[PDB]
RNA sequence: AGCGCCGUGGCGCAGUGGAAGCGCGCAGGGCUCAUAACCCUGAUGUCCUCGGAUCGAAACCGAGCGGCGCUACCA
């Protein structure tokens, strides 16, 4: 006669719960599967890329259950510009009798250390190897640099096709080369549609699948059928996770840095300002922990324009309130996921999307802004996402100069405009400011049939500074 | 027992506008009684009725009714009125049916005051309605005075003093209004801290509220901050808010921020 | 989530501080040899819940039901 609630609460004392995280730990010695860290704070980010009209949060929320927002009423239905997350984590039963493919089980951050196994007659628990964060991307035609962002965060990939629809899908196509770009090689193919769909166009869908990846970069990606409803084969993809992908070498040893794609102001609407909360900016940390109580600047930051037409960037100094990872609020922030980072910036300046695609610091470092920047490029020979209806897919044009072109400097949406076209190398002049951290692997777009139609990669090689003024 | 018209002579004016509550028709129009003066009677004539031509005698009339009137000449006599409904202007209309309304309202509340005392209508618009209509130009504005400064009454010789409480008592209970006035701040910052900044305005803000006056500048949104004031008297709310804009001035022009006004204090 | 807007007689509008509203609908009747036009009368309301002051409240207000416009997804 006990009530579900409580029946939950037990389960959660008896699975060891959440344990805090201890405050200063030695930092040389923290892995980033250790039980302080994979408890309460996703490692590894999952992304999904796709065809529109095929279902990427649905995919998630199966593997997870945490829903992706799909906000802005029109938003609500079509396609939503900016990402959707979920939380997930990938308990393995300790029991060797049950079968391995079952073993797998992806659950909410929710849950604890060690939930009971839920398949009938196995009284073993399960235990955590990974949390994983999900990127969704948008997959649509039109939002492209959102993709492109997100790519940029995320580090695993599950490419989307469908079964029953077309085989070549182009928007996949164009998602698969643009992982390809940026140094990523772990794409995971998952047919969405098993069920409504035969057996001997499962084998056509198969050999079409694997006619399609023959000559990319990518050769060894697995296929799984998946389903976004029924609810089935998600301990295997839990599976391949674990098995196909490791995780990329990242350490303490690097600088501290910070990527901001989403902004969120924490302003609860009808309670008294007297108990207000700050300004929250969604960054991964691609290098370098971090802490509660820093201070951490953004480097373009406000953007204002003189009376002379010269652009004044001004870097957005901040002391970070707090560190939001996965449910509970954590002492220190593992890199290489998306933290929302809760600091005294301005609300209004995370309430649009103000802080999409930024560069953050912390103090003891110094990004450098540029306005003109050298490129060296490298493009494909065909446009990917057009569908000619039979004809010699639209062959890639070389550059012109004075041409706006689409320079996503990892997650920077930038409308440069080009001063000289050589063979490989090239100068952006850039109105949105832009900054240079490393290497910072960017991706190059254009307009011909309107939308932004991706081309090639690019590369920084140089460029012209800007000092931040005081 | 109903009486004691509203306004001055009993008898109507030389080309005033009223309006009347229509009872019977005979043949050449209706002569039907008045709510403006005393309780009298009028003849509405058919040439006379309406704008367009006269194609029906029942739709236009609507027995039992309010419409608009205008007495041409007076029978100051014996109580005879000639009355008209086409000749009153479109704007003149509007602006009679506040008048008519106004007037209205004051007999309602002296009303209740004679039945509950039991003292004829006559008496108390002789003693109140009558010296408010002259001292103030309308026995409403005197009742609203009335509820915001209590001299009105000073001068008056009411019949009992009974009836000075229990009209107060029902003119603070059924003509009690404090209006809303509202504005909109929008926050533009791009700074350093906004935050602690918005507590030390919002802060600067609620301490300035009085005792009558509460504002309370309520979140629906990270720019917009709402500013509520129930201005009591519809002219202190504005210099309220707008010392709370300067205020808010104050603190964003040295954090490093900026803020505009969407808008500014209205009623 | 909050800010402004609203509450049919079937419908859209109107007064709402004194008790059931207009016009369009529907029914019936009149005019015409006959129809439409025109002219009369109707039969339809818990004018969204709980309450209040008041001889009065759909109406004036409040502790809520429902749906819009707006800020807008507010980790
Ligand atoms: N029959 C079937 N329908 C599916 C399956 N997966 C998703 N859908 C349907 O796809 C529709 C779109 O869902 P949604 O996840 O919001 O699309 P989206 O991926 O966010 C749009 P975009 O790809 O551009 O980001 C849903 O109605 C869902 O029922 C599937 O496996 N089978
Ligand atoms: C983008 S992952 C979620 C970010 C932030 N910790 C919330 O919750
Ligand atoms: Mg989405």
């Amino acid at each position: 006669g006990e009530t579900e609630e409580e029946k939950r609460k037990r389960e959660f004392e008896e699975g060891g719960g959440l344990p805090e995280q201890p405050l200063n730990p030695d930092f040389s010695k923290l892995n980033p599967l250790s039980a302080e860290i994979i408890n309460r704070q996703a490692t590894i980010n999952i992304g999904t890329i796709g065809h529109v009209a095929h279902g990427k949060s649905t995919v998630v929320r199966a593997i997870s259950g945490v829903q992706t927002v799909r906000f802005k009423d029109e938003l609500e239905r079509n396609i939503t510009i900016k990402l959707g997350y979920a939380n997930a984590k990938i308990y393995k039963c300790q029991e060797p009798t049950c079968p391995e493919p079952d073993c797998y089980r992806s659950f909410k951050s929710d849950k604890e250390i060690s939930p009971k196994c839920q398949r009938p007659g196995c009284p073993g628990r399960y235990k955590l190897v990974r949390h994983v964060s999900f990127v969704d991307c948008p997959g649509h035609d039109i939002l492209m640099s959102t993709m492109l962002s997100g790519a940029a965060v995320m580090d695993a990939a599950l490419l989307l096709i469908a079964g029953n629809e077309s085989c070549p899908q182009p928007q996949t196509s164009e998602h698969l080369a643009a992982i390809e770009i940026m140094k990523l090689k772990h794409v995971i193919i998952l047919q969405n549609k098993v069920d409504l769909m035969r057996e001997e166009s499962a084998l056509e869908h198969q050999k079409s699948i694997l006619k399609f990846i023959r000559g990319t970069i990518a050769d060894g990606a697995p296929i799984v059928p998946i389903s976004a409803q029924l609810k089935y084969n998600i301990d295997a993809v839990n599976e391949f996770i674990v098995k196909t992908i490791p995780v990329p070498p990242r350490d303490f040893m690097i600088s501290p840095r910070l990527i901001v794609i989403r902004s969120f102001d924490v302003n609860k609407p009808g309670a008294e300002i007297e108990d207000l909360k700050g300004g929250v900016a969604g960054g991964s940390i691609l290098n370098g922990v971090f802490k509660l109580g820093d201070e951490i600047e953004i480097r373009p930051g406000i953007v204002t324009k003189d009376d002379k037409g010269k652009i004044q960037c001004k870097p957005i100094f901040s002391n970070i309130v707090s560190l939001f990872a996965e449910q509970n609020d954590l002492k220190f922030a593992v890199p290489g996921g998306l933290i929302g980072v809760g600091t005294k910036v301005d609300p209004t300046l995370c309430r649009a999307d103000r802080l999409v695609g930024q560069v953050v610091g912390a103090k003891g470092h110094l990004p450098n802004i540029y306005t003109d920047i050298e490129i060296n490029y490298f493009l494909l020979r065909r446009l990917l996402g057009v569908k000619t209806d039979g004809q010699k897919q639209a062959k890639v044009r070389k550059l012109e100069p004075n041409e706006v072109l689409m320079v996503n400097i990892g997650s920077t949406a930038t409308g440069a405009r080009v001063v000289a076209v050589k063979a490989d190398m090239a100068r952006l002049q850039l109105t949105s400011p832009a900054c240079t951290e490393i290497n910072e692997k960017i991706a190059l777009s254009r307009r011909i049939e309107k939308h932004w139609r991706l081309i090639g990669w690019a590369t920084i090689k140089k460029g012209t500074t800007l000092e931040p003024i005081a | 027992t109903s009486h004691c018209r509203f306004y001055e002579n009993k008898y109507p004016e030389i080309d005033d506008i009223v309006m009347v509550n229509v009872q019977q028709i005979a043949e050449m129009g209706a002569y039907v009684k008045l709510l403006e003066y005393d309780n009298i009677e009028g003849m509405i004539l058919l040439s006379e009725l309406s704008r367009r031509r006269i194609r029906s005698i029942q739709k236009l009339i609507r027995v039992g009714k309010n419409d608009v009137a205008v007495v041409l000449r007076v029978d100051k006599e014996k109580g005879y009125i000639d009355l008209s409904k086409r000749r009153v202007s479109s704007e003149d209309i509007i602006k009679c049916e506040e008048k008519y309304q106004k007037s209205k309202t004051v007999h309602s509340i002296l009303r209740y005051c004679a039945e509950k005392f039991q003292i004829p209508l006559e008496e108390l618009y002789k003693t109140i309605a009558w010296p408010l209509s002259r001292k103030f130009g309308h026995a409403y504005e005197a009742f609203k005075l009335s509820i915001i400064d209590e001299t009105v009454w000073e001068g008056i010789e009411p019949p009992s003093k009974d009836v000075l409480d229990e009209l107060k008592n029902y003119i603070s209970k059924r003509l009690t209004p404090a209006v809303k006035i509202r504005a909109d701040v929008e926050v533009s910052c791009f700074s350093y801290e906004g935050i602690d900044a918005i507590k030390d305005a919002l802060k600067s803000a609620e301490d300035m509220s009085t005792e009558q006056m509460q504002v309370k500048v309520k979140l629906v949104a990270a720019p917009l901050y709402v500013l509520t004031t129930q201005a009591l008297d519809k002219q202190k709310g504005i210099e309220q808010l707008e010392s709370a804009i300067e205020k808010i001035t104050e603190v964003i022009t040295k954090y490093g921020g900026v803020c505009n006004i969407t808008m500014p204090p209205k009623a």
